[PDB]
RNA sequence: GACGGAGCCAGCGAGACCUUGGCCGAGAGGUCUUGGAAACUCCGUCGUGCUGGGGAUAGAGCAUUGUAAUUAUUGCUCUUCAACGAGGAAUUCCUAGUAAGCGCAAGUCAUCAGCUUGCGUUGAUUACGUCCCUGCCCUUUGUACACACCG
């Protein structure tokens, strides 16, 4: 979870983003 | 820009895995990190310490700066390691050296190779500073000659390469300064000598400092990345730890 | 060319007896002797 | 090495370099078909320039500057849920 | 001649003007002996050209007729 | 009683003469393991 | 809906979120009036935007600021820099472009930290 | 009385003692007249300096 | 529309401290003159006449600032540094002060533990809040 | 001819002090001291003592050690406040220096009706040594303007500090006194004296 | 050889532990 | 590569150790130092004209260097990149100093005043921002997004007004008098602006 | 600057015991239940007096922890009230979020137990020029692709 938490792209989009 | 480092680490870990497989098949040259720049671009070294360092670590950092021809000392006042590695990555630094102490007695030394590792940590024993020497005088800062003795295993050749590229390549044949790294049961004895070629032999004089290392952690990444995959560790609690040798 | 147009944002054009006139001349008035330095001579 | 170029090169490799495929791997679009519409509608930028052609292959040095146009209505949605929508940047 | 040429220009910038007036007088003396000028004419030309460039605004100031 | 780890060495004189001997033999033969331009 | 705009201001670890909407002139920070911010000596610091651009612009809008993290001075810098960004963004979104141009000119002329983040990224001054 | 002179050139390779720089300054009262002076603090172009004595010509100070 | 948050911090307590002192129904324990308010302190409150009433005003707001509050919170809230220990404030005084308030009706016992701002007290705090402004 | 940009009365539902409205009219130090009438008497200190940019408070968070001469652009009041804080125990406490200078400026306005910022600029102008010695024995050499202002600030601050180090006088009142005495040019101020023997020793070795 | 090895210019007292060890081997 | 226009010969060629891909260049007023920039390497290579050797590489960007220019009189280097920042390099002298200045968006073009006292930069947002080199502070800003004219492509499926393809200027240059800039980009417009007033003088199709 | 009130702002960190809350005690600390930060700011008292700075030593009490001793251990209350008034000859380091002040957390194989590492908070003076002194080096076959300069 840490290395994964480190390697965030802030630009990640998903259709559930709207709600 | 985060996506540059995110991708290349996958490339770096892939390259090391492929190199490891190739070596294993050969079991049945210079390391990939250093193969690009070995003997082409002179190393750029930053020497720093832990925060609020005691006076000795500041001087000891000044000493480790003097040992390597292209080393520069940096105070660690309030800096944050992700900022340090990014800032040292920013200036083109090749390696970063961090020093730790206990009551002004240096205890550990860590080397992290840029841009993408590896990171080697050392434990400092029997450290004798040259500041403990009266009327020692000033050094020679020429590109020193360099000795590696009693390095046989594959891990030894790796430790050789990591320490190898901290210095400038191509010293003059008559360069007067010699650095020796000598393993004696994982006990890398380090001395700084200066000689004169006589009519019937050679005479050497210690410049110092004297200080011993044991490698205890090698990882595939910068020292900041505590999640970096680990190539090797010193695993101390085995019943054979009291009599096993690695280097 | 084939791969460039795949990988180019902006237009990439296709790359292209009797005595011959040369389209390009790499000045005409300038002489080859005048283009040589004294140390070369 | 050259002897590898003869076998390493395959159609799938060039398809992987295709922009909608890269968007899917970068997870910008859930599906390859979806990525095509976003490219057609003009919400994607590769470095300084917007690309409308799905068949574009992104070269290796441009692949991390592929991102969304600043004023994409969807890029607003990215920041609206996370509540990082800063309107000084107009996004 | 002894002075290094890479170090001529700074030697001329440090030059006080009251000494420049003397330098012009020394340069003056050179031309009476045509041989002395011709022997090292290029160096005399350069030195004179830097002194005036260094002190052109000064030189326009002195209204002395003899100068 | 048993000791878990290797004891840290003591740099007595005899160790010191032995080490400096090897340094002198290396330089006498000019057998130097140092990096070179490539 | 009511015209509104959101922005952020960051100084060290201090972060302030400023929401600017159409209103009758209520500026609040952490739910309290801007007059009550502490330290009072740096109160005028957070006043630098309000005082430089004019209050009738603010008389025509509501601002609410929520601050978290960092120290007192860093929080004050976050508040000012966020509210400046919020005013200019509001004038862009719901007012003419000339107004935001004038506000940006005034803010950058007086103090650019009001609009750009001031981050002292480490720099090795010595080469090598 | 003290005169004022604006620095017109900071001289280099003057070998002055550490912390001392040799400069050339033109008097404000007379733009043409200029004098070489030794200054201790940092110096740059177009700054003006107070000369109590306008007669002494600077000498290189080891 | 006046609220306790709308008034300057030191002003509300001082005005509400005088409100409590003049009022004359706030119970004050006998030992107030003989305590520190904390073990880390070295001298007693200098304003022996009015510090408890100022203490009551100070807590009467913290319940307004923070909806639910208990004795443990006041102890840490008024605690201070002494190697340092950061000893919390005296538990006895804080409990007596809290108990004093709901006798007036300013505060009252909250559900799930702690104290609640007694709705009568909410206007009372607002009343002196308007008093300071006007 | 008349110009108006405001045609509706501005009442902010959040109350403001009227003094902040007059501050909207003009930027003043602590909203009490104006920079318009402050001018540097001595031409040499000009371009190195900066008073043209008005500020409400000394604290600015500006970056003035990047380049060799950024300090000239820093406001002089900020420089005095920043030099005030020394001795280790006061290190890191800039806002205290802001309070101290506020009280000092108040004391200046009390003792002399002149604008206190004018007193400060006059004092730093007076206390700047125009010539000094350098150890070869000694040889006399002139002084750069930035070094003049730096030495003036340092001398003023250290004199104010030592005068009240173990005296009933507080740092605010002693700082006000030495500023006034330096502005007058009287020998009573520590800085004026030290400037004097520096110049005298240089004259002896001229 | 002995003159120019200050660790065995002269070092501070206590930098070396030879005297401690030699006593031990004799024991 | 180095070319002489008097004898029309290539008298010198410079290349990186790993053949770094160059996009921008600058030449010293004295004509002894050359700096080139790359989109892949993030560092500015420096060469000596006389010798042809790599003096050093100027690191300092997270992003690809977009443009380079040396001051004609003062000889400072201004380097601008997609890192949202601009750096002023004082390479000449005993000590080297770098002054980074942050910008809102990625910079594409940089023009430097002939006086060498000011530098103008074009960003993706369509802003021409001028900064004082000595003070490292912004002195003016120009808005260009609205003035730019961009035509809808026949292949487009969205309108030109809603499009964002090119409302930035990929190239800018001062006037020698210093009061104007000519700006161009991947668009159908050249905009001539005025610095002191930040207004569009004329536009050309 | 010491003291008394009041006001408050962080980021690291997860292998029965922790705990929000109520009731007692001046405090230390007890008892009954639920879930699993300082520095710093405002207002006041004190004042050049080894003074309301300093808390070493000593006396009397109120409690905690084991363990089976009248044993120590860790805290709290009062009284007692020392050296220390800025530090010789000498000596070490240091250029920006740097020197310095400030508190918090984990002990994750070497090393460290009021010591090591990590986190955040406030935040400077001066220099950013020189080879003059010291020390360490490089060159004295342009070799260097044109122009220019040098010989």
């Amino acid at each position: 979870l840490r290395e994964k938490a480190k390697e965030r792209n802030p630009d990640e989009y998903y259709h559930a983003m709207h709600s | 820009m985060l996506r540059r480092q995110a991708r290349e680490r996958r490339e770096y870990l892939y390259r090391k895995a492929q190199e490891l497989q190739d070596s294993q098949l050969q079991q049945k040259q210079v390391d990939d990190e250093y193969a690009a720049t070995s003997g082409i671009m002179d190393p750029r070294i930053i020497v720093t310490t832990s925060r609020d360092p005691s006076t000795r670590l500041s001087q000891f950092a000044k000493e480790i700066k003097l040992l390597f021809p292209n080393a520069v000392r940096l105070n660690r006042g309030n800096y944050v390691m992700p900022n340090l590695v990014d800032a040292c990555k920013k200036s083109g630094t090749t390696d970063l050296v961090v020093l730790h102490e206990h009551r002004g007695v240096p205890t550990s030394l860590t080397i992290s190779h840029f841009p993408h590792g590896p990171t080697a940590q050392f434990s400092l024993h029997n450290v004798v500073m040259r500041h403990d020497i009266i009327n020692a005088g000033n050094q020679s800062e020429v590109n020193p000659h360099l000795i590696f003795d009693n390095f046989t295993t594959a891990l030894g050749k790796r430790v050789v390469c990591i320490l190898k590229h901290l210095f400038n390549a191509g010293p003059k044949k008559d360069s007067e300064r010699v650095i020796t790294f000598a393993n004696r049961g994982d006990f890398i004895s380090v001395r700084q000598h200066v000689y004169v070629r006589t009519r019937e032999g050679v005479e050497i004089a210690e410049v110092g400092p004297r200080f011993e290392m044991r490698l205890f952690e090698l990882r595939l990444g910068t020292l900041e990345n505590k999640d970096a995959d680990v190539e090797w560790q010193l695993r101390r609690f085995i019943r054979t730890a009291n009599k096993k040798d690695y280097l | 060319y084939k791969l460039d147009v795949l990988s180019s944002v902006h237009f990439v054009p296709k790359p292209a007896e009797t005595p011959t006139i040369s389209m390009e001349d790499a000045p005409l008035y300038m002489s080859n002797a005048s283009s040589l330095a004294p140390q070369e001579i | 090495k050259i002897s590898d170029l003869e076998n390493k090169v395959t159609v799938s490799a060039i398809c992987r370099r295709r922009l909608p495929v890269i968007m899917h791997r970068l997870k910008m679009a859930e599906t390859i078909q979806d990525a095509v519409k976003f490219i057609e509608q003009g919400h994607v930028r590769v470095g300084p320039n917007l690309i409308n052609d799905p068949a574009y292959l992104v070269t290796r040095n441009m692949e991390d500057y592929v991102t969304w146009v600043d004023n994409s209505k969807i890029k607003k949605t990215l920041l609206r849920y996370r509540n990082q929508i800063d309107d000084f940047d107009f996004s | 001649l002894r002075i290094r040429m890479s170090q001529l220009e700074d030697a001329l910038m440090v030059m006080p003007f009251s000494y420049v007036l003397k330098f012009l007088k020394f340069i003056d003396t050179v031309m009476q002996n045509k041989t002395l000028l011709h022997s090292h004419l290029p160096l005399i030309c350069k030195n004179l050209f830097f002194i005036i460039k260094f002190n052109h605004k000064e030189l326009v100031s002195q209204k002395n007729e003899e100068l | 009683f048993d000791r878990t780890a290797k004891p840290v060495p003591v740099i007595t004189s005899e160790v010191t003469e032995s080490l400096e001997d090897m340094i002198r033999r290396r330089i006498q033969d000019s057998n130097f393991d140092d990096l070179q331009r490539r | 809906a009511v015209p509104s705009v959101q922005t952020f201001g960051k100084k060290k670890s201090a972060t302030a979120v400023a929401h600017v909407k159409a209103g009758k002139g209520l500026i609040k920070v952490n739910g309290s009036p801007i007059t009550l911010v502490e330290p009072e000596i740096l109160r005028f610091k957070v006043y630098e935007p309000l005082l430089l651009v004019g209050l009738d612009k603010f008389s025509n809008i509501d601002i609410r600021v929520r601050v978290t993290g960092g120290g007192h001075v860093s929080q004050v810098y976050a508040i000012r820099q966020a509210i400046a960004k919020g005013l200019v963004a509001y004038h862009q979104k719901y007012v003419d472009e000339q107004s935001k141009n004038e506000l940006k000119k005034a803010f950058t002329s007086y103090d650019r930290t009001l609009l750009i983040a001031d981050s002292r990224r480490p720099e090795p001054k010595k080469f090598g | 009385p003290v005169t004022l002179a604006k620095v017109i050139k900071v001289l280099g390779r003057t070998g002055s003692r550490g912390g001392v720089t040799q400069v050339r300054v033109e008097f404000l009262e007379d733009t043409s007249r200029t004098i070489v002076r030794n200054v201790k603090g940092p110096v740059r172009e177009n700054d003006i300096l107070v000369l109590m004595e306008s007669e002494r010509e600077a000498r290189r100070l080891r | 529309g006046v609220s306790v948050r709308d008034v300057a911090a030191q002003d509300f307590i001082n005005a509400y401290a005088s409100f409590l002192q003049r009022q004359g129904k706030l119970e004050v324990p006998g030992y107030v003159d003989i305590v520190k308010t904390s073990s880390g302190n070295e001298m007693p409150p200098q304003d022996a006449e009015g510090w408890f009433y100022k203490r009551a005003a100070s807590v009467a707001r913290h319940i307004y600032m923070r909806k639910q509050v208990g004795v443990g919170k006041l102890n840490k809230l008024y605690g201070g540094a002494k190697p340092y220990k950061h000893i919390d404030a005296s538990g006895s005084i804080n409990r007596k002060v809290l108990q004093a308030l709901e006798k007036i009706g300013i505060v009252e016992i909250s559900p799930k533990g702690g104290r609640r701002i007694s709705e009568n007290g909410q206007r009372d705090l607002d009343r002196i809040a308007a008093q300071t402004l006007e | 001819f008349e110009v108006v940009e405001e045609f509706t009365p501005v009442v902010l539902a959040t109350p403001i002090p009227e003094e902040v409205q007059q501050a909207q009219t003009e930027i003043k130090l602590f909203n009490k001291w104006s920079f318009e009438e402050v001018e540097v008497k001595d031409a040499s200190l000009v371009d190195y003592v900066q008073v043209r940019q008005p500020i409400f408070v000394a604290h600015t968070a500006g970056r003035y050690a990047n380049k060799r001469f950024r300090k000239a652009q820093c406001p002089i009041i900020e420089r005095l406040t920043n030099s005030l804080m020394m001795n280790g125990r006061n290190n890191g406490k800039k806002l205290k220096a802001v309070r101290i200078i506020k009280h000092t400026l108040d004391i200046i306005n009390v003792l002399t009706d002149q604008n206190p910022i004018q007193v400060v600029v006059d004092a730093i102008t007076n206390t700047g040594p125009r010539e000094d010695t350098t150890r070869v024995r000694r040889q006399a050499v002139d002084v750069s303007p930035l070094r003049r202002v730096n030495q003036a600030i340092a001398l003023l601050t250290i004199g104010a500090r030592e005068a009240a180090f173990r005296n009933i006088k507080t740092i605010a009142e002693t700082l006000a006194e030495e500023l006034i005495n330096a502005a007058k040019g009287s020998s009573t101020s520590y800085a004026i004296k030290k400037k004097d023997e520096l110049e005298r020793v240089a004259k002896s070795n001229r | 050889r002995e003159e120019f090895n200050p660790f065995e210019a002269v070092g501070k007292p206590g930098i070396s532990k030879q005297i401690g060890e030699e006593q031990r081997k004799r024991a | 590569r180095a070319w002489d226009l008097i004898r029309y010969r290539n008298f010198r060629t410079f290349t990186g150790t790993e053949r770094i891909q160059f996009n921008c260049l600058a030449v010293d007023p004295s004509g002894e130092v050359v700096c080139a920039g790359s989109l892949d390497n993030f560092d500015i290579h420096v060469w000596s004209v006389q010798t042809g050797q790599l003096l050093d590489a100027l690191s300092g960007h997270e992003g690809p260097v977009s443009c380079l220019s040396f001051s004609q009189e003062n000889s400072v280097l201004a380097s601008a990149s997609w890192d949202k920042t601009i750096r002023i390099w004082s390479i000449f002298g005993r000590s080297q100093q770098v002054e980074p200045i942050e910008v809102y968006s990625d910079v594409l073009a940089l023009s430097m005043r002939p006086d060498g006292k000011e530098v103008a930069v074009s960003t993706l947002k369509g802003q021409i921002s001028i900064f004082n080199i000595e003070d490292a502070k912004q002195v003016g800003n120009i808005d260009c997004r609205k003035d730019i004219i961009s035509g809808r492509f026949n292949q487009d499926r969205f309108t030109a007004k809603n499009s964002e393809r090119s409302k930035f200027f990929t190239t800018i240059h001062y006037s020698f008098d210093g009061m104007a800039i000519v700006a161009g980009g991947n668009n159908n417009s050249i905009c001539l602006y005025d610095v002191p007033n930040e207004v569009l003088l004329k536009r050309f199709i």
